């Protein structure tokens, strides 16, 4: 409850690099991606050096 | 869910929703069909309690 993983029967899928470089492109046929339906629920933000 | 059933319109925003649902009932509905009687020669019997 009350975190990521709220939703039961779900895919959770995260990288383990930060900022743009961590962002992640899928390709595929139509149906296939369709039936995936993925979805963005958190967005990376950039360092201070 | 096997019984919730989504119809679209217009755009959509986003998101993980949760529904709470509460219930208040209501009646239904009774049918009522007629007297049968037998004929003139007709012979029946029952068990009847007195």
């Amino acid at each position: 409850d009350s975190s990521n993983e709220a939703l039961a029967g779900t895919f959770v899928i995260q990288t383990a690099r930060l900022g743009d470089d961590s962002k992640l492109s899928f390709i595929g046929d139509q149906n296939l991606i369709n039936a995936l339906s993925l979805a963005t629920i958190q967005e990376g933000e950039n360092s201070e050096t | 869910s096997s019984d919730l059933d989504v119809v679209i319109k217009s755009a959509v925003a986003e998101g993980n929703y949760n529904l709470n649902v509460t219930v208040d009932p209501g009646k239904n509905f009774v049918y009522k069909s007629d007297v049968m009687t037998l004929n003139e020669d007709a012979i029946g019997a029952e068990i009847v309690t007195a």
